DNA sequence: AGAAATATTAATTTCTTAATATTATCCTAAGCAAGGTCGTATAATGTGTGCAGTCTGACGCGGCG
DNA sequence: CGCCGCGTCAGACTCGTAGGATTATACGACCTTGCTTAGGATAATATTAAGAAATTAATATTTCT
């Protein structure tokens, strides 16, 4: 099974096809404690943002890909700000302190 | 090179640090365009950067140094 | 966009106003025959935007053009549908209700705030009791319940003169009421005068409660809801599914139920219902509320029309199956593929097959962008038709982007770092993974099925960081032993043994060549045979002074396969390397001289070229396994029979009463052990060499060439273990409980098994086998509570210019010197300047990298002891420096800065265990060795009979050498004979104490009467008197064996002479008095004296069983975790002379006084602990006062930090090294480092008085206080350890803390505080998708740091 | 004669207005099916989750002597 | 001082993965709402004059060639 691009889950907004092109090969959690032994902290970014859940980021590098261009515009997750929307709504006040 | 980065790494004494300065010079010869100062030799940019760095011709200092001064021409030819 | 760190606070009501975007009004989702969302419903576009890009619901402004308008017909904002995911809304509730969270958490936040028992609380907000808010009169107080019966009379009497009332209204009164500095300050001021050690904690939690009040900027009243938010519908959908019915998210339906009540409430409260009814109600809206925000914790959880229960708003954020542990920290990922893997043996180490198909499929958009490129296809559009239709070019366009482009292979589970290596892709026509046989061993891959993950990186400097950190011929050296993990494995190695071994007169015996290259031609020529002794000329080279290779050439006396393989070995290494039999362990010797000699380019060359070779001999070979080729030894059934007519007579011996039950088991299964090992002899005497070769005429019996004695002798497959179960008898099994059954398996694979034998046999291979299902979670669990302590340590410095850390010397458990020095030492740095046996003579300016040369000089000179700096020492404050920790054991060098060795650790300790979890007499002192003898922690006197009289009990015998270098350390017993003393020149063989296996005994240091006082008869024993020589049947036994009555009874024994009065021990005025230890029998009555140095009491002992001691993975996660050992050794907590008090109120009181401090200091010790110190005696600190399992928090309180960290190293490592896997000790110091990490605080002037702090803090605190700010002001500390689970909770980063364990808790607790966290752990970076700060994003995050300095 | 430059009819875009006829909003009145609420007087007056299989081990902690 | 017995909560990891929870259920009658006919008045709106003039593309001299 191999996958470059499909379908995206709803809520999360994260690989999972299964039809034709199944969901992309899940990352765990050992896996990310292996990058972070290795050091690789570009890796384990782009398999976290523009892999994963960045949206913007996701097609941009799908653009820049296709220009010929590696290169990577990580934005923030959706499982995070979905995290911050579900803390929210138990009436905790959870926000980003911004610069 | 291709195989094993170990010259590299002698060349500038960290493996992070290493890919760092490689990754800066191998955009600089894909999105920026310039040319390499090794031979192609059919390779990646990456590997052509890898291959600079292990003769010496690139180290971070080399690049901070041919961009300014690079930068500061141009700012000579805006007058 | 950039932010910097997370605040939580708790939500004020105006504040859930100011995100709301509408209030939702109706429990109405959406029409039934429209399926467009209802106005004020849960999903209305109103409040949380259009359905579709730019299109209100009426269609009045429907395009781009007219964004940003509010359409007046419908209310809708024409926008990005996106905003229906980022949009709340709000419930107005009519009636005030509590958050469940801050109600029933296990540590009530309301009721601590209050200071109310939870019952209460519960009693009143479940409506069911009033309570005084506020009462102008006297008699009745703020808080006070008043029963419904109660509150008619207290109405009766005064009535509008107090205030009580019924639920939340109630609470939020009381909440709303208080006031924070008056309670600050008076719970301050009265904490001190009554400072009872529970009050005393217990005012400190509402203390620390209420200064976190009053500094987060929260208030108390927030803590009951009135508005409540309500989340944005895409995140709870309601969407169609193929068949046409909906799936709907189970908010939806909880969220129903609280509009549902809420409306009903806000009914009743206009229609004036009788108040019973509105009191129903409002509990129903209280019930609702809390099922929808945690419906678990609420006592009934609400289940729907599945009946299975609703998942509220708390299971969502919480567990495995939440957001943090499932979609946050670890995704499903884009260009990733999978597939089966095989062996690729042409492939070189930086090599991996891959398919065709999956390369296309995988690389895509590159495919995309470089047939734009080439002009092949100027549109994209018919670029996917050209990829799709698969043409010529694409192929071509293919293996050009593939180039040079490195391809992560994963395989899980992901145990260690080597688990997911960038290898460099070869296009092959199939559909399965092509995998270099060497790189298996890294991934516990083999080809019966398993499955690779493989991962693209994109970006350049993945590309980058897969091509130099993770490339597979970067990783040739494991990270948690230094170990090359290249290991030729299987086929391999039975090729190279097979190719470098010898034979008595084979074809070519004895000629000479010229050199290896015409032995090889000779060898294909088939003039001679593979192995056949043989003289050739070999030119070897030695790397000399200044790395210079010399050629020396000479005549060898080799065989022909050495000098064959000589052809692929590196220039730099000897031919000894070579001129041997080349099992496993000789050819990863030989991997490691190449390593180290030459360096990694050499290697990675080498180890191809031993593979390829290896495969190569291995099938020129023709190694098979036929059933002829298990032999049988021909003298077996003898030794069955044997065995068999021993058991006979046994039982016959049983028959006629000789021998008992238990006694007969013994015996019985000590004869068939006995057989068994004969037969494995036997067995393994006519395999390993039964070979009989002609010579010159004559026989020359050599090792033999039996293919499966070679697959066993080589390391290749298999063991003595297994060969025996193969052609000896496969020994005894053992029944589902652990009991040896009484027969053995006497028969083998070769003849097959029996009906009974083979049922036996089940029983171990289930127990094994469900043994090692439910092993992996265990040490997975444990993995991660290491790692999750471990996280945030990076190595941050190159130099904390730090004084001497730990000492380090080899462990030597008597005669087995477990570890060495060189393997101890090897790669940490000197902690200071080390001197050689002339002393004043140095090798380090007070810190040198201990490599192998300098391992070699300092094991020329016969130094034992080294002190090397620790990680446990650092003086760098938010991590370690690159120094204190030392070697980084993959790379071979100084640790570069910035790497995360606390996953390292993590990972190293943990990666072992899924794979090795897990007579008995002791006659005497029989050393082993010639060498001189020295005593430790004993102070006795010569005796009267010629020896050394035994004190103590920590008699610690260290043999010694003529080179000055410890061998052995034993521990004799208190009141063990022991027959030499100190300073003699003893040689080995010899017993130099003296005590049956079945006698612990202890000793009258001089003659001594007996006189029956305190062994009274009646209480404690029964007479039975018998001759003048000083005979009965008295037992006396330790206060844990000693009955109840004899309270007044000290089981000892006064030691007089025969003037009658007390004669003395030779050196003290302390009337000689042992109080004779547990299990001891003693036959002196009255009118006996006997020698000085005759025994009283020996202690019989025959450690049966031989299965006492934990091990295995419990004990390691014991030892991690930090916790109580059962019955403690009890230490001496001050130094000073202890006395007794008090006697048996159920526990004796032992009163320590120092010769000058703390005199009145005493403690309470059970009637279950014999006191190997006496009466009164002066004892040092940290001390044995009981005996047993050590508690480490006593360990490090009262022995130093270097003891405890020694302790902790020692036991882990015993645990392991006792399974064959070795971990250097590294990771076990920086995991007990991040145990170390709070302390108590003990003096004042800058913090309160103890509560816990960060170490760090109080460090650095005491560098800027301490320093010239002021001279004391400062404030000391108590070292604390702390278990990993606790320590990884006890983080100061609410979202670490909160992504792995304890969720609801920790959450509560931060939001409680008024926290915020700064991002600066692995964790922390890698939830918000940032750049963690450890390898490569470390020179990112530190630009972030300086920019923070910066403003 | 074979182009090679010229004058004529002649076939032809190009605006332009008006125009001219067609055609398509629009908008409000009205109508019809659908969706929401009320109103019922023999008498009727307390409960179902219909259970639940001791996980689990510390551990918090509230007691608890 | 030293238990001691109540709840209580997360227990490692990658692949696919069919069927899924009954009970028992009234008629009018306004009243409103949410969608459909419908009927001309204009309003665009596509086309038609028209001519006139302007090229402009051919026709037919006649002069070179």
């Amino acid at each position: 099974h191999a996958r470059s691009t499909g379908s995206y889950s709803l809520v999360t907004q994260q690989p999972l096809g299964g039809k034709a092109q199944f969901g992309g090969q899940r990352f765990g959690e050992m896996e990310v404690w292996a990058l972070e032994a290795y050091g690789a902290a570009y890796t384990l970014q782009e398999m976290l943002t523009v892999k994963s859940d960045d949206v913007n980021g996701r097609t941009k590098m799908y653009k820049n890909i296709v220009d010929g261009n590696h290169q990577m515009e990580p934005g923030m997750p959706e499982s995070f700000n979905v995290l911050l929307k579900e803390i929210r709504s138990l009436g905790i006040n959870i926000e980003l302190e911004d610069e | 090179a291709r195989v094993t980065v170990q010259d590299a790494v002698e060349k500038i004494g960290n493996r992070f640090d290493l890919v760092l300065v490689a990754a800066r010079r191998a955009r600089q010869m894909q999105v920026g365009g310039k040319d390499p100062l090794v031979p192609e030799e059919n390779d990646k940019t990456t590997v052509i950067a890898l291959r600079e760095i292990e003769e010496g011709l690139i180290n971070n200092q080399i690049l901070d140094v041919r961009e300014r001064q690079e930068q500061q021409e141009q700012e000579a030819a805006e007058l | 966009e950039e932010f910097d760190a997370i605040k939580i606070a708790l939500a004020s009501p105006d504040m859930i106003r100011s995100w709301s975007f509408g209030e939702v009004k109706k429990p109405e989702t959406i029409n039934y025959r429209t399926f467009k969302p209802e106005r004020d419903g849960l999903f209305c576009a109103r409040i949380f935007g259009p359905v579709k890009d730019y299109e209100c619901l009426c269609g009045k402004y429907k395009r781009l053009k007219h964004r940003g308008v509010i359409c007046e017909k419908c209310g809708v904002e024409v926008t990005q549908t996106k905003v229906r995911r980022e949009r709340m809304g709000h419930i107005e509730l009519a009636s005030p209700t509590a958050h469940i969270w801050f109600l029933k958490s296990l540590p009530s936040r309301i009721g601590l705030l209050l200071d109310m028992p939870l019952r209460d609380i519960e009693r009143v907000l479940y409506f069911e009791s009033y309570v005084v808010i506020e009462g102008g009169m006297t008699n009745l107080e703020r808080q006070q319940i008043l029963t419904e019966e109660q509150y008619l009379d207290a109405l009766e009497e005064f009535g509008d003169e107090f205030d009580a009332k019924m639920g939340a209204e109630a609470i939020q009164a009381l909440l709303k009421s208080m006031d924070l500095e008056q309670e600050c300050e008076q719970l301050r001021e009265e904490l001190n005068e009554t400072n009872s050690e529970t009050k005393r904690k217990k005012l400190t939690k509402r203390i620390k409660l209420l200064e976190a009040f009053v500094q987060s900027g929260n208030k108390p009243e927030w803590m009951i809801l009135t508005v409540l938010p309500v989340l944005p519908p895409d995140l709870r959908p309601l969407v169609p599914l193929d068949g046409g019915r909906f799936a709907t998210s189970d908010l939806n339906d909880l969220y129903r139920r609280v509009i549902n009540r809420n409306n009903r409430l806000k009914r009743l409260l206009d229609l004036a219902a009788p108040d019973i009814i509105v009191r129903n109600e409002k509990r129903m809206l209280q019930e609702a509320v809390d099922a929808l925000l945690d419906n678990g914790r609420r006592g009934r959880a609400i289940t729907g029309s599945n009946k299975r229960p609703l998942k509220s708003l708390a299971d969502m954020i919480k567990g495995k199956q939440g957001r943090f542990r499932q979609n946050l920290l670890g995704k499903r990922v884009d260009y990733s593929g999978r597939s089966v893997i095989t062996v690729g043996p042409y492939l070189r180490l930086h090599q991996c097959g891959l398919p065709k198909k999956m390369a296309l499929e995988l690389f895509k958009p590159f495919i995309y962008g470089k047939l734009e490129l080439r002009g092949l296809a100027t549109t994209i559009k018919a670029a996917k038709k050209m990829v799709e239709r698969e043409e010529a070019v694409v192929w071509d366009i293919l293996d050009e982007v593939i180039r040079e482009h490195p391809v992560l292979l994963n395989r899980a589970p992901t145990l260690h770092r080597l688990g997911i290596q960038a290898f460099e892709p070869v296009l092959i026509e199939g559909k399965a993974i092509q995998l270099h046989p060497l790189v298996c061993a890294a991934y516990n891959a083999d080809f019966d099925g398993d499955q690779m993950a493989v991962h693209v990186p994109l970006t350049l400097e993945a590309q980058l960081e897969a091509r130099a950190l993770m490339m597979s011929t970067n990783n040739i050296l494991s990270p948690a032993n230094g170990e090359p993990i290249i290991v030729p494995s299987q086929d391999v190695v039975l090729g190279l043994y097979y190719m470098t071994r010898d034979c008595v007169n084979a074809k070519g015996e004895g000629m000479v060549l010229t050199g290896p290259k015409e032995a090889e031609r000779l060898y294909r020529s088939g003039l001679a045979s593979l192995h056949a002794r043989v003289k050739v000329r070999i030119t070897e080279y030695e790397k000399d002074a200044n790395g210079e290779l010399v050629a020396k050439t000479s005549l060898k006396d080799t065989t022909v396969g050495r000098a064959i393989l000589w052809m692929i070995v590196p220039k730099g290494l000897p031919y000894s390397i070579v001129n041997q039999a080349l099992g496993k362990k000789a050819i990863s010797k030989m991997l490691n001289t190449c390593y180290r000699i030459l360096g990694l380019k050499p290697t990675v060359i080498f180890a191809d070229q031993i593979m390829y070779t290896g495969f190569a001999y291995a099938a020129r070979s023709g190694a098979s396994v036929g059933i002829d080729d298990m032999v049988i030894p021909e003298k077996k059934h003898e030794i069955i029979s044997e065995a068999e007519a021993e058991v006979a007579e046994i039982q016959e011996q049983f028959q006629s009463g000789l021998v008992t039950a238990g006694e007969r088991y013994n015996k019985v299964i000590d004869i068939w052990a006995a057989a068994n090992d004969r037969v494995s002899k036997a067995m393994m005497d006519n395999l390993q060499t039964e070979t009989v070769i002609n010579r010159d005429g004559q026989e020359e019996k050599q090792v033999s060439f039996n293919s499966i004695y070679m697959m066993a002798d080589s390391g290749a497959r298999g063991s003595a273990a297994q060969i025996r179960q193969l052609a000896g008898m496969r020994g005894l099994m053992a029944k589902p409980d652990g009991s040896i059954i009484e027969t053995p398996i006497t028969a083998n694979f070769r003849e097959g098994l029996n009906v009974l034998q083979y049922f036996i046999s089940t029983h171990g291979a289930r127990k094994g086998l469900a043994d090692t299902a439910l092993k992996t979670a265990n040490s997975g669990y444990l993995t991660r509570r290491l790692v999750d302590v471990a996280q945030d340590l990076v190595v941050t410095e190159d130099d904390c210019g730090t004084h001497e850390g730990i000492m380090m010397t080899p462990v030597i458990e008597g005669g087995d010197v477990k570890e060495p020095l060189r393997d101890r030492v090897l790669g940490r740095v000197t902690a200071e300047d080390v001197l050689k046996p002339g002393t004043a003579d140095i090798l380090v300016p007070r810190n040198t990298l201990l490599h192998e040369q300098w391992c070699d000089l300092l094991e020329e000179n016969s130094v034992d002891a080294v002190k090397v700096r620790s990680v446990v020492s650092c003086d760098t404050d938010f991590g370690v420096c690159a120094h204190c920790y030392g070697r980084d054991l993959a790379r071979g060098h100084i640790i570069n800065k910035g790497e995360a060795i606390g996953v390292i650790a993590a990972q190293s300790i943990g990666e072992p265990g899924t794979q090795l979890t897990m007579a008995a007499a002791e006659s005497s002192i029989q050393v082993k060795n010639k060498g001189s003898i020295k005593l430790s922690n004993v102070k006795s006197v010569v005796n009267s009979s010629g020896k050394l009289v035994i004190t103590s009990r920590n008699t610690e015998l260290k043999l010694i050498d003529e080179f000055g270098r410890t061998k052995e350390s034993y521990k004799v017993p208190y009141g063990a004979v022991l027959a030499k003393g100190d300073g003699e020149q003893v040689a080995g063989g010899e017993t130099v104490a003296n005590w049956d296996p079945h006698t612990m005994p202890v000793i009258t240091e001089v003659s001594g009467f007996v006189r029956f006082t305190d062994m009274i008869d009646g209480q404690t024993i029964t007479r039975q008197t018998d001759e003048l020589t000083g005979l009965s049947s008295l037992v006396v036994l330790d206060s844990a064996e000693r009955t109840a009555g004899g309270k007044d009874l000290r089981p000892a024994l006064k030691i007089v002479d025969a003037q009658g009065n007390d004669v003395l021990i030779p050196g003290t005025d302390m009337p000689a008095q042992y109080f004779l230890p547990g299990k001891a029998i003693v036959q002196l009555e009255d009118g006996v004296q006997i020698s000085s140095g005759d025994t009283l009491a020996r202690i019989p002992q025959e450690s049966g069983g031989t299965k006492d001691i934990t091990g295995g993975l419990p004990r390691v996660a014991d030892l991690f975790e930090a916790r109580r050992p059962k019955e403690p050794a009890i230490l001496a907590e001050i130094s000073g002379i202890v006395s007794f008090g008090k006697e048996t109120k159920g526990k004796r009181r032992l009163v320590i006084t120092p010769v000058d401090g703390s005199d009145p200091y005493e403690e309470m010790i059970p009637k279950w602990r014999q006191l190997n110190v006496f009466e009164g005696e002066r004892v040092e600190r940290g001390d044995v006062i009981s005996d047993g399992p050590e508690a480490p928090h006593d360990i490090l309180r009262l022995r130093g930090v270097h003891a405890v960290t020694r302790y902790i190293v020692n036991e882990v490592q015993d645990v392991y090294r006792l399974q064959g896997v070795k971990i250097n000790d590294k990771h076990i110091e920086v995991i007990v480092r991040q145990m170390l990490r709070k302390a108590t605080i003990v003096n004042a002037g800058s913090s309160d008085f103890l509560e816990g702090e960060q170490v760090e803090y109080s460090r650095v605190k005491i560098a800027n206080r301490e320093l010239e700010a002021n001279g004391k002001v400062g404030a000391t500390y108590s070292r604390d350890l702390l278990g990993i689970t606790k320590a990884s909770l006890a983080t100061e980063s609410f979202i670490s803390a909160a992504s792995f364990q304890e969720t609801t808790r920790v959450l509560t607790e931060a939001a409680v505080a008024g926290k915020r966290d700064e991002l600066r752990g692995l964790k922390e970076n890698v939830i918000v998708g940032r750049l963690i700060p450890a390898g490569t994003g470390y020179a990112y995050h530190q630009d972030r740091m300086r920019r923070r300095a910066a403003g």
